[PDB]
């Protein structure tokens, strides 16, 4: 099975480094050319590097060109994209691709966040079914995942044996430059008060995770 | 009259040959990797014994030289390829007379 | 350097329609386009190459013609799973350059959100900030507003919202809004209230609550 | 255009002496200007180079683009002996190469 | 000079055999091929034989094949024509030449006569200036060459000290199957009778020389 | 096989005159002849090869043409030297085969012949034969008739005669003419007289002896 994978991505500061690296199996890495392609938050594609088979020849946009490296080693079948003198518009979601007339096989990404603003744990507030919820229809609940940095969060209910009906809406950034969301749920009312209701919010870069209990309102 | 397709027939005939850039070394070219060339092989015309030394002693003057009709390509085609060029850019650019089509008697 | 146009941003269709979307290249790029889908949550997959290519794998359904400047990807019979966007890119010199997408979403039957208000928790109350929360749940077709009103007046740039990609089952949306606001701003008034418009709703739809209440 | 000749694509001279070849059966001519095709066809594109070298070591008289060759010639009258012990003129076609051009 | 010369011919008696020889000097020998062509008494030429310049190859016509062999012998730049089973028709001069598209520095000729006949010196008379010679004026006298066989005979006169206003005619060959010729010369009638005239014949195939002095009778 | 065929036995020029003589093969030669030059007293010399082409060393006003069955050998101007049988051959398939040549005589003015007539010695005599000679010296043209006659009757059988090729100097002929008989036919008769007719003598000229006189 072909398969790439990213690594390495994370939150620096503006004018910082950081070294990606994509781990190739599944095909023949020392005969493949290998590019990094990224997708920005207002969802661009844009070409970052591409590199031959052998690693003697590169190509880069004038955007990275003297601050990103590509290069790889067919021993360790790895191929990696060494950042310097970051900036903001660098952030994106970072792909290896293997390279033939166009990208194929992209890998899943590693998130590079370029921004001065420190890492910061949400506060996970609950959305309570209302007391006017219909008898024997439908309710909502949910948990606001608030002022958080970087991305992402994951939120799942009742450490995931609560999956049907649920939304998990995309992040906000709001003019504080913290991330908020929500994630929301519908249940039967007939549920409400025998049924509990718990969100589980992970935030892996700030290493938070917070069960929330999500009742009606006393 | 047809061009001839052969494979592994005596007549001036087309044999199959696949190119490999990245078997060659040449990883400057990115694409195509490996690609279906071809080549001219075979008799053209009946050999008059009288005609041996003049083509005995052509081959010992140059290999390479020809006093006679020659099995060689009568129709060839382009093949679009990906490469990077000598100021570190990629090109897709049509190469001329790249892949034997069909083959004939000069 | 080269500039890839998808003119239509958003495309609508339904199962075993014919589906055409067009690129356009700002200078001649011959037959090096290649096209890609992206679904949600994925990375975008190789359709196409060299304008008509077919990659290894890629349905019959899908195909690309075009040459020079004006390309176009077409699926023959629309399957749901082919709910993404789709984006071209040249690949004829450096720097490579993609088209802004277009997003191709299924069609179904009209049907009006089901909506919630959420008062701001005690909890977040104590901080000194209030969200209030609108949901808009499972719609069709995606076009909806939500009005803020507080006592009765309209809300304007206060308020953010966030919509789901269309559901792989019932082909709908959902949405929510947050109104944000002090704490004292939120205590100086008493009616909350969503307003909600839709093409499936023959009267606007209104939830609201009292503070305190 | 014209045809190109050469001396010590291009018309290079060579004659052929049946006599100290050992061909003794040929009277005559014992000796002719025969001649032969040797040359440059088309600018070489530096990615047709494996496809021209990988054919070559397929088999050497392979041909995988243009080839200089003849694109004149001419018959030789000979007089030579049989096989019943008799001898004959004859018409010889093509043992003469007059222009070389490239296919 | 490129030459060749030819040898070995004389009588033979039908069914005989006889080889012939020609030799070559001035040029490469090895390098040509050669051929034998006769000169019939009717002065029709005929071609004989051919052989390739190594010697593997030959070619003959249906009135010799079978009877003669053409061959040569490189290290001695030398041309044969072995003949046997020798009939009445291959009387003729045969020359050698070499062989290109065509004929070419043919030699002299060896005479061949094929008969029963034997060798046969001539008696030599003379023919007498007329006592009746206009004075002042011009007399003829001669020698007559008669009964011999077979050809050639040749004739001089006096030693070869006289040789204009000389005419020796070609042979005849008589009815006997000899044959007869006559050797002429025009003078002045004033010099007969002081001036001697002797006419030298000499006939190779019988070892005949004969000296005849013709005076006024 | 393939005959060879020179209409023309003989042919009469003047010096800086064009000669052209003809050879026609009895069947398709292609270009496959040659011509031959044979002077008195030598052996034939060759002239053409291949219809055309000239030996080595041979003057430029011989020449050669003619493909198939006829064909035509040329001296553009006749010079002194060019007195000869010239003859062709087909080097087409063997066997190979000649023409039956053709004789070139230089003209001159008519020259009379000189007449002699020579007794039989008495040598000869001795043997029981009789040789009476006629000689007619430094002629031209060729055309001469020789009448031997024995006591005024004409005789018949009993003489031969040959002519000498045409003088490289003084382009005449000269002709011997023998009568033989026994010595007995030769003793029942006296007169014994040559009578000779040519162009040139002002009437037909007898010489004669009286046997024994």
């Amino acid at each position: 099975e072909v398969q790439l994978v990213e690594s390495g991505g994370g939150l620096v500061k503006p004018g910082g480094s950081l070294k990606l690296s994509c781990a190739a199996s599944g095909f023949t890495f020392s005969s493949y050319a290998m590019s990094w392609v990224r997708q920005t938050p207002e969802k661009r594609l844009e070409w970052v590097a591409t590199i031959s088979s052998g690693g003697s020849y590169t190509s880069y946009p004038d955007s990275v060109k003297g601050r990103f490296t590509i290069s790889r080693d067919n021993a360790k079948n790895t191929l990696y994209l060494q950042m310097s003198s970051l900036r903001s518009e660098d952030t994106a979601m970072y792909y290896c691709a293997r390279q033939d007339y166009a990208m194929n096989y992209w890998g899943q990404g590693t998130l590079v966040t370029v921004s001065s603003a420190s890492t910061k744990g949400p506060s996970v507030f609950p959305l309570a079914p209302s007391s006017k919820s219909t008898s024997g229809g439908t309710a909502a609940l949910g948990c606001l995942v608030k002022d958080y940095f970087p991305e992402p969060v994951t939120v799942s209910w009742n450490s995931g044996a609560l999956t049907s009906g649920v939304h998990t809406f995309p992040a906000v950034l709001q003019s504080s430059g913290l991330y908020s969301l929500s994630s929301v749920v519908t249940v039967p009312s007939s549920s409400l008060g025998t049924q509990t209701y718990i969100c589980n919010v992970n935030h892996k870069p700030s290493n938070t995770k917070v069960d929330k209990k999500v009742e009606p309102k006393s | 009259d047809f061009g001839l397709d052969c494979d592994e027939e005596s007549r001036c005939c087309r044999y199959p040959l696949t190119v490999d850039f990245e078997a060659f070394g040449w990883d400057w070219i990115i694409a195509p990797k490996r690609y279906k060339a071809n080549y001219c092989s075979g008799e053209c015309e009946f050999v008059f014994l009288q005609k041996y030394p003049h083509t005995h002693l052509v081959h010992q003057a140059n290999p390479r030289g020809s006093a006679g009709p020659c099995c060689t390509p009568t129709k060839m085609s382009p093949i679009n390829m990906l490469y990077f060029n000598g100021k570190e850019q990629i090109i897709y650019g049509k190469i001329p007379a790249m892949v034997v089509d069909r083959c004939g008697c000069s | 350097d080269i500039e890839m146009t998808q003119s239509h941003k958003f495309m609508s269709t339904s199962v075993g329609d014919r589906v055409s979307i067009t690129c356009k290249a700002s200078q001649d790029v011959s037959t090096a386009v290649a096209w890609y889908q992206q679904k949600p949550g994925q990375s975008p997959k190789l359709l196409l190459y060299s304008a008509s290519y077919r990659y290894t794998g890629v349905p019959d359904r899908f195909t690309g013609s075009g040459s020079g400047t004006d390309f176009t990807f077409t699926i023959s019979s629309v399957n749901a799973e082919d709910l993404a966007v789709y984006y071209c890119q040249q690949h004829y010199s450096t720097p490579w350059t993609f088209g802004g997408g277009t997003k191709v979403e299924i069609k179904r039957t009209v049907a009006a959100p089901s909506v919630f208000i959420f008062p701001p928790s005690d909890e977040q109350l104590k901080s000194g900030t209030a969200s209030v929360v609108c949901l808009l749940n499972n719609f069709y077709p995606r076009e909806a507003k939500v009005q803020w009103k507080v006592d009765n007046a309209l809300q304007s740039g206060n308020s953010q919202e966030s919509v789901t990609e269309q559901d792989s089952k019932d082909s709908t949306y959902s949405l929510s809004s947050t109104l944000t606001l002090s704490k004292a701003d939120y205590e100086k008034h008493k009616v909350y209230a969503c307003e909600v418009t839709h093409q499936g709703l023959s009267s606007p739809v209104t939830k609201s609550f009292n503070r305190g209440e």
